[PDB]
């Protein structure tokens, strides 16, 4: 009984693996970057990264390792999810189609088995002879890897050595050897077998365990001619190869331990290391030793590179670029330069890829326009801090606003040859034409003598041989720059009417009645040079030059009104280079053609609201390329203006939109418009590179923000921010944030580096009295106040000494008119465990300056706060404490309400309160206004780990719990027994994923009544630890059974990558148990609906029974479904 | 504050027998499953799994019955009395049989046994047989085990830091309190990704409330290290559990919870926030000291002992106790500390009988020094 | 002497019974 509807807002950002090979050509280069969910082919260029291919699979991608076995010309992928689902799959293209094989799969996992506290390793043979695995404590599960091994048949062999740190297989070894370091009470040691696959069992290594350093973490494999394994510890590094063993013990590496590694030569001379704090290291090791041609290692130094992000996995790509990938920074593309050493430092960025996680805390906040909201989350953490603003669409910023009454054209003027500017703009309404005048930011009306000042003006610019055009509804009558006189006039040789109007650079065709005349833009005259009659009426004309040339269109694509048809036909001719009949009833609106980054196309845009996008072929006919999209739901007319170095198209409608290509396809974005009816690029000297936008009660004049569907600023803090809240009066933020001090030997701390917190414009310190060895850090907790407008730190407030700051809220309390900064924060030591006492302090940021209103003592740790209806909610320890700001500016505790549980979520629907703790125990709370004390209705306690809460309705909430899962329980009231009332039902499961941290309520997409309304009702945002934002709605019973079905019929029809079965992911999993997903809608598979083709949509549909508009319409055709699924997309 | 006493004695029900019937446990239900497990009735005691209790069999019908478990799977179901009386009851204990000899003696019927839980059960019904032992419904409730709090946000990367080296001796300052930060600050390190601080996800680790209550523990009384106190959390719940001197109340809510790290929480704010005990019918008593509760046994400073006609009480140890009267003379007989004489001790104001006196028997011990009281009137305020 | 009294419930010892009866009727109720 939940209904509740799923999608992704924004994919995965962080990244937790990356690897390179020759996976889609023998020849070409690629990076493998999986995300979390999605996996990412690049090919590395000169310049670059060039994508490829983007898919996303049915897990976790816990293992990805590029091989290539003997006899195959490129290397394949091995790709294990979180659930075990192994996977081998090969890059298969022919021509233009790109498609992932599964060359094999199947599920590795164990019946019964404790997961190894270190996690899932997996490795490959260097001669590829099999696939090593280590899921469970005690057991290594190995794969062998033959051809006629398609469903991925394991073996396990027994590990006597319970607690493995680190695995690997050795090179240049003629039968299998693993080389692992692992854990006993008497301290690390290393060891080596020799996996046989014949006995099924290991046997004796090739050299004997060696006692290494208490605190070695990770074996690296060194290949040939030198072999063996180097082994990095916490302190030194050591090779160990039998015979041969060295070590050093540098003192560059104490600081932090070496995390990641990666080789970048192919015999093993040099190597890659990282660290947590995020320096680059290079570990050289030195092969001058060569006694009879044998070549062994004799040195290993070790130097330092630079300062990068801080990188969970790096990539060595090709001319010394190297991939420093990061999962809680941005990603980097670093430069190993050898000769420029600015200061010290080896690396230059190149590039620089965006990453949002991990989210924190986030706030959806309407900063630019009214009814529109956007998130600003608190990504990043420790140098890699900041501040993240999203929002949808390309955003139209206005610079004047003039009031026109329904202006039914508008079009560009140039009154200045030898200028490069335009003057005026040519409004046209229904009967006549107003020449607006604007030299700088007047609103001037200064008629041109050209141009006929009564006449409906279809088209009025700057033609060839400085003449103006102004083919009016009249005549066709020429004009010219200097003299400004006609200097041709093209009358109706039948004194009839022009309908369509289309004239180009050098030429001009119009349309009267059913029959079209192309007339020449003769050097001052106007010559005709052809004359063509259509069968039907002329419902638009399109007559656009291509690349190349621009003084002669090949092609005039032309509507019929009667028909509804696109028929494109040579300019100087008449005959039809290709038909089309798209669509149908609905009359043609506009026709355009256009170049998007050398790739032509011709776009047909109807009258109900739908734009048939078609690629067209400039030497001869066109391409069909049958799609259309519903861009709104009024008739569309398209403008281009480029306005980027790039074409672009925009649609004006009820909804606009601008038509750009990401890489090499359309991509359709959103302006944050109400309704644009014309558009009009105006490069004018007081408005350069504007874009007047005539809507239909006003004109108006602005810029557009960029070209990209969503848009991410960042606003680095170099410091980790922790909760973020909005102050609309004030119009600030306040971020809570924590800086590393270190502990030097002078009794006082010293900051690491520069810091959001150490820079503010002002800057105060907490002075209140209401209560260690050298080299230690401590964490400096402070209030920052960050401006709405510039994000620029205003103010820094720093806390007490040894106190952490937990809980930040915005609002204003009682009858004071005053908004207040509240911050809950708890006295931390670390002789005791758990705190005994805590402050309540009240700011206030009035005329630039943050004081201090009040503060309050309490005994615990405030874990979270909240409003309560002008009370404050605060949560003190294991108690629900209700606060009453009073006159005097001060708190007293109305309400108690002493839990058997630690009160860390708190969430508030009108009188309701929803009370849980990492334990997964939900406990819900309702406040007696009449009695004043809170009451209990219902509870729910289940032992699991669980991450956030959030109240979807009076009567459903919403949570995130252990293995990435999502839940929603839900009460009854209206049973009759006690005994059930006080039970919180549980209706709905899913496997997100991801690890939810925060739970917003609000939505990206502007909110209107709509009179219809949507058939989604709430929206409430989240945003997970990979940096990935999510979307829930409620549905209807009915509308819910019917994309369930949907969904059903899909998992038959698609075919995923690894052959994962959609049910099995999705399926609610924990360590102890696992059920199917129930309640929630995966709303990226029915978003995916979309993208299949004609057939495949068409075997969908059967007996869908999608007539639930009281009947059936059992055949439930195959556009019925494209407006259901298209309102699903709208809402995000 | 220490005298040379074993603390194995009390713990091995030696005032029973000697040549005890010793039976190995091979025993376990399936788990999550519908059960049928006779009753013994006149049995008013909260068994925690883990805790040995000692019991007397006195009428015919009642050791036929045993006689019968005896010849069969040797697990009956102690039930857990909650404030009604009448067998108004919800939760028990499966207690297994290990030990059983006659001792006739005057020669009736009388049997000595002694069983330990095993496992928890919801009972759903409450069938009485006319025999006059009841067999009642049992549903198996399974303990609940977590994972790390760590491992779901966990980043793969830093996963080799995860494996600490061994704890460095034992219980030794600024030895404990910088392994411990070392502990927490490399356990936890990704508690950066979550929007809690690390000390919050220490609150709810197994082994650093383990340490606690180990602290705690020693704290008490001096305690030898890993003085049997078992690794497993579960174990070491259960044994705390057992060994908390709390009310019926208390015990079963204990009973309830379901889970190692939620049962390790309430023991700790139990014994963090409850000192003071009360006299039932009196006001308080001095008995409010729980600073000065010693344990001399094994099992800890609560044991359950059974006197010489059926009753059952579970005693519990302290250093001093007034309020107290003493009536009779230091009997021998019968004292559950083999080195030790009992005397009756008796309340000076409710006179309600609580607590038994001990006298000096031998040399390296502590003279007139001793107290053991019992659940009779104690509650804990 | 022998005294047989001796109470049940807690397992006092008496030489007596009015003792006796005195602390049965201080375990009634
Ligand atoms: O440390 C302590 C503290 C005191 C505690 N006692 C003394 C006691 C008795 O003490 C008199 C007595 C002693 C011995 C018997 C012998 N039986 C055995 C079988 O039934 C018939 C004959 C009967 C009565 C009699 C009944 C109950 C108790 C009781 O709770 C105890 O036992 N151990
Ligand atoms: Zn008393
Ligand atoms: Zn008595």
């Amino acid at each position: 009984m939940s209904y509740n509807y799923v999608v992704t807002a924004q994919k995965p950002t962080a990244v937790n693996g990356c690897v390179t090979g020759h996976f889609t050509s023998a020849e070409d280069l690629n990076l493998l970057i999986a995300k979390n969910t999605r996996l990412e082919i690049y090919v590395v260029t000169a310049e670059g990264l060039r994508p490829v291919k983007e898919v996303g699979m049915y897990g976790k991608i816990a293992v990805m390792e590029l091989f290539r076995p003997k006899g195959e010309s490129k290397d394949l992928l091995f790709i294990l999810t979180a659930k075990y689902n192994a996977c081998i799959l090969e890059y298969k293209q022919s021509g233009e189609s790109i498609d992932i094989i599964t060359r094999a799969h199947g599920n590795v996992q164990d019946r019964i088995g404790r997961p190894s506290e270190t996690g899932i390793i997996g490795i490959i043979d260097p001669e590829c002879r099999m696939i090593g695995l280590r899921l469970y404590d005690g057991l290594f599960k190995v794969i062998p890897l033959d051809r006629d091994n398609k469903e991925l048949k394991a073996f396990n062999i027994r590990l006597e050595e319970l607690h493995v740190i680190d695995v690997k297989f050795l090179y240049g070894c003629q039968a299998p050897t693993i080389c692992f370091v692992y854990q006993d009470p008497q301290g690390r040691h290393v060891k080596t077998y020799e996996v046989s696959l014949r006995e099924k069992e290991f046997n004796k290594g090739p050299w004997k365990q060696e006692n290494v350093e208490a605190e070695a973490s990770m074996v690296i494999a060194v290949p040939e001619p030198f072999g063996g394994a180097i082994i990095i510890g916490q302190e030194s590094i050591t090779y160990h190869n039998g015979d041969k063993y060295l070590a050093i013990a540098p003192p560059i590496i104490k600081q932090s331990t070496i995390v990641c590694h990666n080789r970048v030569d192919p015999n093993g001379s040099r190597y890659l290391l990282g660290d947590m704090e995020g320096r680059l290291f290079m570990l050289l090791l030195e092969k001058e030793e060569q006694m009879d041609g044998t070549v062994t290692l004799k040195d290993l130094r070790v130097e330092l590179l630079g300062e990068t992000s801080i990188a969970e996995c790096l990539t060595y790509l090709d001319n010394g670029v190297v991939f420093v990938g990061s999962r809680l920074g941005d990603s980097q593309l670093v430069k190993l330069n050898v000769d420029s050493n600015e200061q010290g430092s080896y690396v230059v960025a190149m590039e620089t890829f965006t990453n949002l996680g991990p989210i924190v805390d986030m706030c959806v906040v309407d900063l630019e326009r009214q009814g529109q909201g956007q998130l600003v989350t608190c990504s990043g953490a420790f140098k890699e801090g900041s501040l993240r603003i999203i929002r949808n669409g390309i955003g139209i910023h206005e610079h004047a606003s003039i009031d026109l009454p329904g202006i039914k054209g508008l079009w560009p003027l140039r009154s200045d040859p030898n200028r490069e500017t335009d003057d005026t703009l040519v409004l046209s309404f229904v009967g006549q034409t107003r020449v607006l005048m604007l030299n700088g930011e007047e609103v001037e009306e200064t008629e041109l003598m050209g141009f006929v000042d009564d006449q409906q003006t279809f088209f009025c610019g700057n033609v060839a041989h400085q003449q103006l055009i102004q083919i009016t509804s009249a005549s066709v009558r020429l004009v010219s720059q200097e003299p400004k006189a006609l200097v041709s006039e093209w009358k109706e040789p039948q004194a009839k009417n022009i309908s369509v109007a289309s004239c180009n650079s050098s030429q001009v065709v119009v349309a009267v009645g059913r029959a079209l005349y192309y007339l020449q833009i003769h050097p001052q005259e106007l010559r005709q040079i052809s004359h063509t009659e259509m069968e039907h009426e002329v419902a638009c004309l399109d007559i656009t030059p291509l690349g190349d040339s621009n003084g002669l269109s090949p092609l005039c694509a032309i509507g019929l009104w009667t028909d509804i048809s696109a028929r494109i036909l040579k300019l100087p001719s008449f005959e039809l280079l290709h038909k089309e009949m798209l669509g149908g009833e609905i009359i043609p609106r506009s026709i355009l053609m256009t170049t998007f980054e050398s790739s032509h196309y011709l776009l047909c845009a109807l009258g109900d609201g739908a734009l048939f996008y078609f690629g067209l072929n400039i030497e001869t006919g066109l391409l069909s390329d049958r799609k259309k999209v519903t861009l709104g739901t009024q008739p569309t007319v398209l403008r281009t203006f480029r306005s980027l170095s790039t074409t672009n198209v925009f649609a004006c409608s009820d909804r606009p939109t601008v038509i750009y290509s990401s890489n090499h396809k359309l991509v359709f974005s959103n302006v944050n418009l109400k309704e644009v009816n014309y558009m009009c690029p105006l490069n004018s000297d007081g408005y350069p590179d504007s874009l007047a936008l005539a809507n239909n009660s006003t004109l108006t004049i602005g810029t557009i923000d960029e070209i990209q569907k969503l848009h991410i600023r960042t606003v680095p803090l170099y410091e980790s921010p922790r909760k973020i809240c909005y102050q609309e009066v004030s119009q600030c933020f306040g971020v809570l944030s924590s800086r590393i001090e270190v502990q030097d030997t002078s009794g006082g701390t010293t900051a690491l580096r520069p810091s959001a917190s150490t820079q503010a414009l002002s800057s105060s310190v907490s002075s209140s009295k209401l209560f260690t060895s050298f080299g230690e850090e401590v964490e400096v907790h402070n209030l920052l106040i960050i401006d709405q407008h510039t994000f620029e730190v205003l103010h820094a407030h720093q806390f007490l000494q040894n106190e952490y700051a937990l809980s930040l809220v915005s609002c204003k309390l009682g009858k004071d008119p005053n908004t207040y900064f509240i911050v809950g924060t708890a006295m931390v030591y670390p002789e005791e465990a758990e705190p005994k006492q805590g402050r309540i302090v009240v700011f206030q940021y009035s005329d630039g300056k943050l004081q201090t209103v009040a503060e309050k003592e309490v005994k615990g740790a405030v874990y979270s706060m909240v409003e309560f209806n002008g009370k404050l909610l605060a949560s003190i320890n294991s108690t629900v404490r209700l606060y009453e700001w009073t006159t005097e500016k001060e708190l007293r505790t109305e309400c108690n309400h002493y839990n058997n549980i630690m009160a860390l979520y708190l969430k508030t629907k009108g009188d309701f309160i929803l009370v849980g703790d990492l334990m997964r125990s939900v406990l819900l709370l309702a406040y007696k206004p009449m009695e004043g004390n809170f009451e209990e209705i219902a509870r729910d306690f289940n032992p699991n780990w669980m991450s956030a809460v959030e109240i979807l309705d009076d009567d459903n909430f919403l949570g995130a719990e252990n293995a990435f899962n999502l839940f929603v329980c839900q009460k009854d009231s209206a049973a009759t027994t006690d005994e059930e009332r006080q039970h919180l039902q549980e209706v709905g499961l899913f496997h997100l994923g991801e690890f939810v941290n925060v739970f917003c309520h609000g939505s990206l997409v502007m909110q209107n009544l709509g009179e219809t309304s949507t058939p989604t009702q709430g929206s409430v945002l989240f945003g997970t630890v990979n940096g990935m934002i999510g979307l829930v709605t409620s549905l209807s019973e009915s509308w819910y059974n019917l994309l369930l079905d949907m969904q059903n019929r899909l998992n038959k029809v698609i075919k995923s990558v690894g052959k994962i079965e959609h049910s099995f992911w999705r399926s609610f999993h924990t360590e102890r148990k696992t059920e199917p997903a129930t309640g929630f809608i995966d709303g990226d598979l029915i978003e995916s609906f979309l993208d299949i083709s004609r057939p495949k949509m068409q075997e969908v549909v059967a007996n869908l029974q999608y007539d639930d508009g009281s009947g059936m319409k059992r055949e439930a055709t195959a556009d019925d479904l494209i407006k259901v699924v298209e309102e699903l997309t709208r809402i995000h | 504050n220490i005298i040379n006493f074993d603390t194995s004695l009390p713990t091995s029900h030696t005032y029973l027998g000697a040549d005890m019937e010793e039976f190995h446990g091979r025993t376990l239900h399936d788990d999550d499953s519908c059960q049928v497990i006779p009753v013994l009735p006149q049995v008013m005691m909260i068994l925690i799994p883990g805790q040995t209790l000692p019991l007397q069999l006195f009428h015919p019908q009642e050791v036929s019955m045993v006689r019968n478990l005896i010849q069969k799977d040797r697990t009956f179901a102690v039930l857990a009395y909650s404030n009604v009386q009448e067998r108004e009851a919800q939760f028990g204990t499966t207690a297994e049989i290990y030990a059983y000899r006659e001792e006739q003696d005057f020669g009736i019927e009388i049997v000595k046994v002694k069983a330990i839980g095993r496992q928890r059960f919801k009972v759903l019904e409450l069938r009485t047989q006319s025999d006059g032992i009841q067999q009642a419904k049992v549903q198996i409730l399974p303990e609940c085990v977590l994972p790390s709090t760590m491992s779901a946000v966990q980043l793969e990367s830093l996963n080799k830091c995860q494996i600490f080296p061994s704890k460095p001796v034992s219980r030794e300052d600024q030895c404990s309190y910088k392994w411990w930060q070392k502990y927490q600050k490399r356990k936890f390190h990704c508690a950066n990704l979550t929007s809690w601080p690390r000390w919050l996800y220490s609150l709810y680790d197994a082994e650093t409330l383990m340490d606690r209550i180990k602290k705690q523990l020693r704290e008490w009384d001096e305690n030898l290290k890993d003085d049997s106190l078992p690794s497993n959390p579960i174990d070491f719940s259960y044994r705390v559990a057992a060994c908390l001197p709390i009310d019926d109340v208390l015990r079963i809510q204990l009973l309830k919870i379901g889970s190692a790290i939620q049962r390790l929480r309430c023991e700790l704010d139990i014994m963090n926030k409850c000192t003071s005990l009360c006299c039932k019918q009196c006001q308080e008593t001095e008995i409010t000291t729980k600073n000065e509760i010693f344990s001399l046994s094994l099992c800890g400073p609560m044991a359950a002992y059974v006197n010489p006609h059926g009753y059952v009480h579970e005693t519990l140890t302290v250093y001093k106790a007034c309020n107290l009267n003493l009536i009779g003379r230091p009997s021998t007989e019968h004292s559950w500390f083999p080195g030790y004489a009992w005397t009756v001790a008796q309340c000076k104001i409710c006179a309600s009988h609580i607590g038994w006196k001990f006298t000096a028997t031998k040399k390296d011990m502590s003279p007139q020094k001793f107290w053991g009281l019992t659940r009779s009137a104690l509650l804990p305020t | 002497g022998e005294r047989p009294f001796q109470c049940n419930q807690c397992g006092a010892s008496f030489t007596q019974k009015g003792n006796l009866l005195r602390h049965i009727k201080l375990h009634s109720g």
